[PDB]
């Protein structure tokens, strides 16, 4: 190699500060000049991020970075002046001179003192100058420092705002990716105290530029998926005016909101809808926001848009209240059916082409999936009529139900139609008739039969079974509105306390489906019930199925867990009979991310041999962990499914035999042929020697996904093989029932529980009841078969672009393809990589699929999300 | 018995209840063996050679240089040829003057006729024929010699001529192959004819062949030098004059 | 900030992972292993319930049998033949002559029949599998379509009218035409949506080395199809395995007759294959046998032509739905600028123009592009071009 | 093992923390759960028994066999090398995913129950036909042509390096390639250089080779050709001289004219069947497209007609300038005088014209090349 010549740097410059020690007396002209000199070279040298080694900060280190670090101390006559000339040269190399653990030792050039107004200096670097200072001392010193005593000396009285200018200038040159670093530096620092670093930034992005803040507002949204509940709340509070202070679109704040009303409180979702129903902004965007704010991700918002401007504005909420279900039938109904629905499919029951009651309460089932979007039968039927006066009674009761299950979404003629067949004086006719008109009018939230007709059968209660077949569909037709009539007209069905314990269970269920968070009294009558009800007895599971589930479902949907400890400090009881530790404590966890937390409850007992003493809560936890699936991220599926296998599969004889393979269920609802193969390898083997009815309903929980593939075919051919073995009595309404419920018709498949971007989804509460519906023996004569039917029903069907304009001009014009899975990307960040497709229909647009726009239409109503977006009308592109 | 020491294709005596191995037989012979002694090349050397001395010259310039001296053609930056052509009467030497050049230069002799006795020796099916190769390039230093039969060397033409099957389209794989998608180096191949006027015009293209030599029938010094070489074996009398018995002949063949 | 602190922590938790999966302990597999997470029940219950319960019970072929007691006559391929008797639990009724049984290694009793030989070559024409392509993309054709479904699919959907009407649907069908106009896509179409099997074979795997051969391999295609209920069987390039007799001189090119004859004769006469439907493809049917052309066999013989004008339009715009196109192309134009040309030609043509789109940097294909790749394609490839001596089907 | 590819942060900013931490914490629980049980209720060793104990039902003994027919029940009927073949029971931990007809079984001794599964044994022909390095240097040796260049790396190494220029606006990459034009022009060549730069597997077949001396063989090495190609991966499949199928013929056929024929109609099924194709491309060359048959060269098959003609002055200078780099030129030779050799010079020419000086060269151990060496090897080459 060569030495010198060219480096006139290290000949002078370096000599200068050996002869500095001789010339820090009888020089002070020299010891400000020469600094100013280095530094005026190093910053022509440094205007450039490409020559990282300085031929005076890289060069130094052989035997300055000694001077360097005896500069400060080591003179005891520093000015004013040279003062700054001194930190300044000493905090550009003491950053990068250390080992990996220099945020520790930031404190001896830079954090010590701010000299002059280096950030003035610092718009030359990315993240070298300053930015690095900043997040050093941000690392190491300011966590230390800051963590409780924020209030002190220079040290943090200037480096918050040395913080927040640094957080400025990452996106003040181009805001690139160090505006994506800014963010991350604002939630290190003061993760607890997040809302004065989100108001710091909040006044930057206000002011820093028109374009700057919908990248911002998806970041924060992106990242808003995992945080402390304090910093999850703040969080939560502080990226509401970011769609809306800083933004005009004034659209997606409220259906972003949606994740701020259960996890912060409640009062945030009632003044954001107070704000929107102040905030009428005309009709358009209002109206566009408020049609899915009835059943799609929230409800009880019929009643705060009651203004005194009730004409244009103020009126369309009554259109939410109870024209929307009806628009939705419609809809369904009339751009489906007039396009690719036929009056009546019934392949299902054809595809035996390649004798007792069991086949015919199957039948029912199989006409119910066939007969869906408002499939309704005029004595289509009679079949299941003919078989009500032979036998299965209950059987006949779920076959009379079936006829309002297959007219969905009727409030118009349902009800006579069910009177058509009503009158016939049974005790399991009228209960029928009654599920039936529950299952038509669902989601309609009207007054139609409140304490009329509904009441009219719950008057005639000196009967058997009929009494609790009165309440579920009630309840359900109530399930939408969380008026606390309903709850206290229920609340005394179930503490009657007489022999119709079916009637409490079903009351429990109905009423947690309507109301879940406010009046703790209705869950200390259910909790007071229980005590007395199953204390003094050691019968069946029937208590453990309401009991546990009704206080789960009375106090859902709240993470603060608080109402959970106060339960279970109120029901301190033995394991046995605490089934509902890890059921209420799992209620109040819809959506969150608690692997931590299922760890610790996983700890109680891990194996624990189970030895017939908390099989309870053995059951419980298996449940549990099926729990944590609502919003998982595509992160902790493959771990979960990981602990299944090596957990439940790899060993158990009752617990990890027979339950297994239900959590797949819970897990996803679209179908992928992993799951697909993995429950098939543990169902299609026979293994007699375990609980064959629990492989049957692995099976059951293998195809309990809808949207049936070309694929599905393979499960006809283990009917082939279900001749012989798996007798029909015990196999054959199983697999038929499975079967036919994936492929139902061909739309109505959404089961995920997934409304609209990422909303948790409370169906999941009609489908936790029928998760905790196959657990047991006996599959389905009296309880299962009326409540597996009708579990759950508020499913939209089919559509996802259509104009719902005051004409309803527009029908159609997009281009489909797989759906956004990008986080960073370039201005206009990619989505995916299917755009091989493009229809001009408003049929179905797949369920990982989403459709964009072209010829100038963007959207301009929602651009977001809705799966309505009215698609204003737009000309400014030639 | 170690591992290490059993390699492929050996062969060793097992036990008869539980088959273990037990020993390790001598050995087996190897396939090139075989189909050498089956082929039965009368091998010989360059003491035998009547007048060809320039002959001797042009084809050592070709075929043992390459070998022992590549620098002395990297110094010129030139391509070392691959394949030489070798014309004339018939019964003039050139099977000869190839086999004492293999022989000479310890190369291992190959020569390819089509036939099917061997056909087991080099592979099960063989759809192919490069398949050679495989036991070729076991031996690196290798000559690969193809003699045209008397079906183009006496016959020609079978009244349309058209194509022969054998010898033409078999070297057209082979030069082919070697001409750049080869890696393994001092591997050649010669060609043996009479009239290449014949020869097809794919195989008569510049950059295929690399030199072509010629042998012309004996002149009356070079059969004076036949009969002298061929008269060693026989008790002979002191006197013969060998000249007029070279001059009776009208230059036939040698 | 601490990217190296947190580059560490994955990367010890990934080698954690990777130890600890090693530390379970599903390895080997060199002699094919199960991992023991799958067999681990299974390690002791089939010791005494799978290896001395089960024996390695032979298989055998009878040959013939006599009356009033069973004493079965019983070959083998290579050991000598029997006379031997049942076993306790099996019925005499399904003991029929010339099919596989089971066999003793000891006393040589028949346990179990047996399903015939298959010919591993024959089973692997099964698909077992479906194409990606469906009706919608086969524009310019209706009346093709419509004449094609009328026979393939029809009577297997509903088979209660034709019944009711006493009515004998058509069997086969040939389609012929220049090549790349549809034939083998419609192919694809028609066993996308099926749903009974669909054999497939090409004239080239007739071809054997051996005589008599290709008779025992039609012979075997045709139980192998009757064993099952009713499904498809496709034949590709039918005009490599029969064109006619024409035995002149040396006989030269009559074992592929042999094949034919015995393809013909599979087809009519004593009690025909029945609920099988063929269907045959090829491009120069002029070559064909007379006799196996006749109604009976060949009864529907649909023909595909080039596109006139309008099916030039439909290939378009099918064929560039998929696009970055602005919103003033015209495709009536482009339709009328190739008076005589096939959809493969339309799809190259498209294929070119987003080429030379992508040429130099743009984003969205413009008209001259189209323009461009019509002139480079059709008018300057017309050297070749394929079609006009086989309008003539020569 | 594709276990989370949600490492979308790719930075210092807290998500790749998080993102990592949180799989950590599953993975740590998930390890946890599963050691609970193999240090709380082991019962017994479950790491070396198993092993010993499958292997003593194993014997030592251990025969091959090859699968005919399997029924559902975990049992088949597997032949033996002798001829007889069995009614043998599967055994459990044969990992039964594998099995499939002509695979090599392996099978115990005493009561020919199937044990294990056997690996292959290679093939002796892939290796035949497979490159395993690159031949020489990329396109910086060629020279002359720059415009086929392009072409053949749209065919071919676009799509490879970018897939994505093809995504943007939804097209597919041109199905084949074809290269034509006079003899010794710079086809193979080319192809040498595509098999250098590129990354997917090459397999090369001369067109001779395709007719062989039985019958039904050259359908049969099309089928296997075509499957092996489909088998290893993204593969590129190099078909030189096929013009040299039809225009030649050899008594040694035992079939006449009409093999040739099926070997053809085979080559378009292959090329153009029904079922799925995958990601195979195919080059050919030939220099007398004019014997083809037209409708192996339709398009959809064949997409793209390359021709190469015969090089002007310019191309002339370059080829000198190209083949001489290495050469120690003296002053005496110019390449003017010898760029008017020939009317119709093609590259080919110039190469054996420098070889053969550099031989004469040497002859006379002579490191220098004089003009003389020029002037006489142009007459020893061209005119003859
Ligand atoms: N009606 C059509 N619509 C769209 N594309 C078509 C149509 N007809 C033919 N094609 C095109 O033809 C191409 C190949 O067709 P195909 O191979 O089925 O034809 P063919 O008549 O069977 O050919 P060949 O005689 O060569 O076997 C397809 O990739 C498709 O782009
Ligand atoms: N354009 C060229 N640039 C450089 N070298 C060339 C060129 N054309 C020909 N050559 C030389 O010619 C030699 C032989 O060329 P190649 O065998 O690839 O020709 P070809 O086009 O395949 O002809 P053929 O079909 O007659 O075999 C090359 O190895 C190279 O040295
Ligand atoms: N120049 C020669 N000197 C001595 N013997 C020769 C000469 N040329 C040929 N022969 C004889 O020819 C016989 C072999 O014939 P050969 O030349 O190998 O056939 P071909 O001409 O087909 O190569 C040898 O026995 C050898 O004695
Ligand atoms: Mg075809
Ligand atoms: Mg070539």
């Amino acid at each position: 190699m060569e030495e010198g010549g060219r480096d006139k740097a290290p000949v002078q410059p370096q000599q200068s500060p050996a002869a500095a020690p001789g010339g820090t007396d009888e020089k002070p002209s020299g010891k400000e000049r020469r600094d100013a000199g280095d530094k005026d070279k190093e910053q022509e040298l440094s205007e450039e991020d490409k020559q990282l080694q300085d031929e005076l900060e890289m060069l130094v280190e052989r035997l300055g970075e000694k001077d360097t670090s005896l500069y400060r101390p080591a003179l005891e006559e520093l000015r004013r002046q040279i003062r700054s000339s001194t930190t300044s040269m000493t905090s550009v190399p003491k950053p990068l001179k250390f080992l990996r653990p220099h945020y520790g030792k930031l404190k001896e050039i830079y954090e010590n003192m701010a000299p002059g107004e280096n950030k003035r200096f610092a718009a030359d670097i990315i993240s070298v100058l300053a930015m690095t200072m900043s997040g050093e001392r941000e690392c190491l010193k300011y966590r230390l420092v800051g963590s409780q005593e924020e209030l002190a000396s220079w040290g943090h009285e200037y480096v918050r705002h040395l913080a927040g200018e640094v957080a400025k200038e990452w996106q003040e040159l181009d805001d690139a990716e160090k505006v994506q670093r800014e963010p991350l530096l604002t939630l290190v620092k003061e993760i607890v105290p997040y809302n004065m670093a989100h108001n710091a930034e909040h006044e930057a992005c206000d002011l820093l530029m028109e374009i700057e803040q919908v990248d911002m507002l998806e970041k924060d949204i992106d990242e808003n998926a995992y945080a402390k509940v304090c910093l999850y709340l703040t969080s939560c509070v502080n990226y509401v005016p970011e769609p809306e202070n800083s933004a005009l679109l004034r659209c997606a704040l409220g259906v972003f909101r949606k994740f701020s009303r259960f996890p912060e409180a409640l009062r945030l979702a009632l003044m954001l809808n107070d704000m929107e129903l102040v905030e009428d902004i005309f009709t358009s965007c209002k109206d566009v926001v408020v049609q899915k704010q009835m059943a799609f991700m929230l409800g009880r918002h019929g009643v705060f848009l009651e203004l005194s401007e009730d004409v244009e504005e103020y009126e369309d909420l009554t259109e939410i209240m109870s024209n929307v279900q009806l628009n939705s039938n419609f809809l369904a109904l009339a751009r489906e059916l007039d396009i690719m629905e036929p009056k009546v499919p019934d392949d299902i029951y054809k595809t035996h082409l390649e004798d007792s009651a069991r086949m015919n309460l199957a039948s029912s089932f199989v006409n119910g999936f066939v007969n869906a979007a408002f499939g309704q039968d005029k004595l289509l039927t009679d079949d299941g009529n003919k078989w009500l006066y032979k036998n299965k009674d209950h059987g006949m009761l779920s076959a009379a139900a079936s006829l309002g299950m297959i007219l969905l979404w009727d409030v118009d003629g349902g009800l006579t139609q069910i009177d058509k067949y009503l009158y016939s004086s049974e005790d399991y006719i009228k209960s029928g008739a009654l599920l039936a008109c529950g299952i038509v009018n669902s989601g309609v939230r009207n007054e139609c039969d409140p304490a009329l007709a509904l009441l009219s059968d719950y008057v005639l209660h000196n009967s058997n079974t009929m009494r609790l077949g009165s309440i579920f569909g009630l309840g359900l037709a109530y399930a939408g509105s969380n008026r606390e009539d309903v709850l206290t007209l229920l609340l005394p069905v179930m503490g009657d306390s007489k022999s119709s314990m079916e009637v409490a269970g079903v009351t429990a269920l109905a009423c947690g489906m309507i109301a879940v968070g406010s009046c703790n009294g209705d869950v200390t009558s259910t909790i007071l019930q229980t005590i007395m009800e199953k204390s003094e007895t050691e019968l069946k599971d029937t208590y453990a199925r309401w009991l546990p589930l009704g206080l789960g479902l009375n106090h859902l949907g709240k993470g603060e867990a608080i109402e959970a400890i106060l339960a279970a400090l109120e029901v301190v009881s033995e394991p046995f009979r605490s089934f509902a530790n890890t059921l209420v404590d799992v209620c109040a966890y819809a959506g969150s991310g608690n692997v931590l937390k299922v760890q610790q409850l996983l700890h109680i007992c891990s194996e624990h041999f189970d030895s017939k003493e908390k099989e309870e809560d053995k059951d419980k936890k298996e449940k549990k962990d099926k729990d944590k699936k609502e919003a998982p991220a595509d992160m902790g599926a493959h771990q979960g499914v990981a602990v299944l296998g090596i957990a439940l599969i790899a060993m158990g004889e009752e617990i990890g035999a027979e339950m297994a393979l239900r959590t797949f269920g819970h897990l996803l609802r679209y179908g992928e042929p992993t799951l697909r193969r993995a429950v098939p390898l543990a169902l299609a083997l026979i293994s007699v020697s375990n609980p064959r009815l629990n492989i049957l309903d692995t099976l059951s929980k293998f195809s309990h996904d809808a949207d049936p593939e070309v694929s599905y075919n393979s499960i006809f051919a283990m009917g082939m093989v279900g001749s012989g073995t798996n007798n029909a009595r015990l196999a054959a309404m199983l697999r038929q029932l499975a079967q036919y419920h994936a492929k139902d018709p061909n739309n109505l498949f959404m089961v995920r529980l997934a409304q609209g971007l990422t909303h948790l989804g409370k169906g999941t509460l009609t489908l936790c009841p029928y998760h905790s519906d196959r657990q047991l023996m006996s599959q389905v004569a009296v309880a299962g078969l009326l409540t597996v039917l009708v579990s759950f029903l508020d499913v939209r069907n089919i559509i996802l672009g259509k104009s719902h304009y005051v004409l309803y001009g527009l029908v159609a014009a997009m281009q489909p393809r797989m759906l956004v899975t990008f986080d960073e990307e370039l201005r206009p960040l990619p989505v995916s990589v299917r755009v091989g497709q493009a229809v001009d229909v408003v049929g179905q647009a797949g369920k990982p699929k989403t459709i964009t726009g072209f010829q100038t239409h963007t959207t301009p109503v929602l651009l977001a999300h809705g799966e309505r977006a009215e698609l204003a009308t737009e000309e400014f592109l030639p | 018995i170690d591992i290490n020491d059993v390699t492929p294709n050996c062969r060793v005596a097992l036990r008869n209840d539980s088959y273990t191995l037990h020993k390790i037989l001598p050995n087996k012979v190897d396939p090139l063996v075989s189909l050498m002694m089956v082929e039965k090349v009368p091998d010989s050397t360059y003491e035998m050679i009547g007048g060809l001395d320039k002959q001797i010259k042009e084809i050592k310039e070709v075929i043992e240089l390459p070998v022992k001296h590549p620098e002395l053609f990297e110094a010129l930056g030139i391509a070392q040829p691959k394949g030489v052509l070798l014309y004339g009467p018939p019964g003039t030497g050139k099977t000869l003057l190839a086999r004492a050049v293999a022989h000479h230069t310890d190369c291992t002799f190959i020569r390819v006729s089509g036939s099917e006795l061997v056909q087991k020796f080099i592979g099960e099916g063989a759809r192919m024929v490069r398949e050679l190769f495989v036991m070729a390039r076991e031996h690196a230093p290798s000559i690969i010699f193809m003699d045209e039969i008397d079906s183009i060397g006496s016959s020609r033409l079978e009244g349309g001529s058209g194509g022969d099957s054998e010898v033409q389209r078999t070297m057209l794989e082979l030069l082919n192959q070697l001409d750049g998608f080869e890696a393994t180096k001092n591997i050649k191949v010669i060609m043996a004819t009479n009239r290449i006027d014949i020869l097809d015009s794919a195989l008569l293209r510049p950059g295929r062949i690399d030199r072509k030599i010629e042998f012309p029938p004996p002149n009356e010094e070079a059969r004076l030098d036949i009969l002298k070489i061929h008269s060693r074996k026989m008790n002979l009398t002191r006197g013969i004059n060998l000249r007029k018995i070279a001059e009776l002949m009208p230059g036939a063949s040698g | 900030t601490y990217s190296r602190q947190i580059k560490q922590v994955e990367d010890d938790i990934q080698q954690l992972l990777k130890k600890i999966n090693e530390l379970t302990g599903i390895k080997e597999s060199d002699t094919g292993l199960a991992p023991p997470a799958l067999w681990d029940l299974a390690a002791d219950k089939q010791t005494l319930q799978s290896e001395q319960p089960l024996q390695v019970a032979r298989c055998t072929k009878i040959i013939n049998a006599d009356s009033e007691d069973p004493k079965y006559i019983i070959n083998v391929k290579q050991f000598a033949k029997f006379v031997v008797d049942l076993s306790d639990q099996v019925a005499p009724t399904d003991i029929e002559e010339g099919m596989r049984v089971g066999v003793d290694r000891n006393k040589y009793q028949i346990h179990i029949p047996l399903p015939p030989k298959i010919d591993p070559t024959v089973t692997m024409m099964q698909v077992e599998e479906k194409p990606d392509v469906t009706y919608s993309d086969v524009g310019g054709c209706k009346e093709q379509i419509e004449k094609l479904r009328e026979v393939v699919e029809t009577p297997l959907l509903h088979p209660e009218r034709f019944v009711n009407l006493g009515i004998e649907p058509p069997k086969g069908v040939l389609l012929f035409g220049p090549p790349g106009t549809g034939k083998t896509l419609c192919a694809r179409a028609v066993a996308n949506r099926t749903d009974a099997c669909f054999i497939r074979v090409i004239g080239s795997e007739l071809v054997q080395k051996y005589v008599g051969e290709g008779a025992r391999m039609v012979r075997e295609l045709f139980e192998m199809a009757r064993t099952k209920k009713a499904c498809l069987i496709f034949f590709d390039e039918i005009d490599a395995i029969g064109g006619a007799r024409f035995d002149d001189g040396a006989g030269g090119d009559n074992e592929v007759q042999r094949t034919m004859l015995e393809l013909i004769n599979q087809l009519d006469g004593f009690d025909p294959r029945g609920n099988i439907k063929v269907l045959m493809a090829t491009n120069r049917p002029d070559t064909l046998d007379p006799a196996l052309m006749r109604p009976g066999r060949l009864d529907r013989k649909i023909e595909f032509s080039l596109p006139d004008l309008e099916g030039r339009t439909h290939i378009f715009k099918i064929h560039a739905r998929s696009m970055s196109v602005e919103r003033d192309i015209r495709f009536e134009l482009l339709a009328r600028l190739c008076p005589n040309s096939t959809g493969a030609e339309i799809r190259s043509v498209c294929t070119e123009a987003g080429m030379f789109a992508i040429r130099a940097r743009r984003k969205i294909a413009t008209e001259k592009d189209f323009l461009e790749a019509v002139n480079k394609v059709i008018k300057s490839y017309a050297k070749f071009s394929a079609t006009p001596r086989y309008m003539t089907y020569n | 093992a594709s276990k989370l590819p949600l490492v979308t942060p790719h930075t210092q900013c807290r998500l790749k923390l998080l993102k990592l931490e949180r799989i950590k914490d599953y993975l740590l629980m998930e390890e946890e759960f599963i050691r609970n049980q193999e240090q709380m209720k082991p019962l017994e060793e479950k790491q070396e028994e198993e092993r010993s104990k499958v292997d003593d039902l194993r014997g030592t003994p251990m025969s091959v066999g090859t699968l005919e027919e399997i029924i559902d029940d975990n049992h088949a009927i597997v032949s033996t090398s002798v001829g007889s073949e069995h009614y043998v029971s599967i055994l459990s931990f044969v990992d039964k995913d594998l099995l499939e007809p002509g695979c090599s079984v392996l099978l115990n001794h005493k009561v020919h129950a199937v044990i294990g599964v056997l690996m292959d044994d290679t093939d002796p022909l892939v290796t035949v036909m497979k490159v395993e390095k690159a031949p020489q240097e990329t396109y910086a040796d060629i020279g002359g042509l720059d415009n086929q260049i392009q072409e053949i790396k749209e065919s071919v190494e676009l799509p490879l390096t970018h897939p994505e220029y093809y995504e943007e606006m939804g097209i597919k990459p041109p199905k084949g390639v074809i290269l034509y034009g006079p003899p010794g022009t710079g086809k193979t060549l080319l192809a040498k250089a595509v098999a250098n730069q590129t990354s997917a597997t090459f397999l090369r077949v001369v067109g001779s080779e395709l007719i062989q001396k039985y019958l039904g063989d050259g359908p049969k090495l099309v089928r296997e050709l075509f499957r092996v190609a489909e088998e290893h991966a993204p593969s590129i499949v190099f078909i030189d001289e096929i013009d040299a199928i039809g225009t030649k013929r050899y008594d040694s056929n035992s079939g006449g004219e009409r093999e040739i024929q099926r070997t053809m109609l085979e080559l378009l099924n292959q090329l153009d069947g029904f079922d799925s194709r995958g990601d195979v491309k195919v080059i050919m060359a030939t220099n007398r497209i004019e014997t083809l048959d037209p409708a192996l060269i339709r398009p959809g098959r064949i997409d793209r007609k390359i021709e190469f003609p015969l090089p002007d002055e310019k191309t002339k200078k370059r080829i000198f300038q190209i083949h001489t780099s290495r050469m120690t030129l003296a002053d005496d030779v110019t390449l003017d005088d010898l760029i008017m050799a020939k009317d119709d010079l093609s590259g080919a020419d110039i190469k054996a014209i420098c070889t053969e000086a550099g031989l004469m060269a040497l002859r006379e151990r002579r490191m220098k090349v004089t003009n003389e060496d020029f002037k006489k090897s142009k007459e020893n080459v061209l005119y003859k």
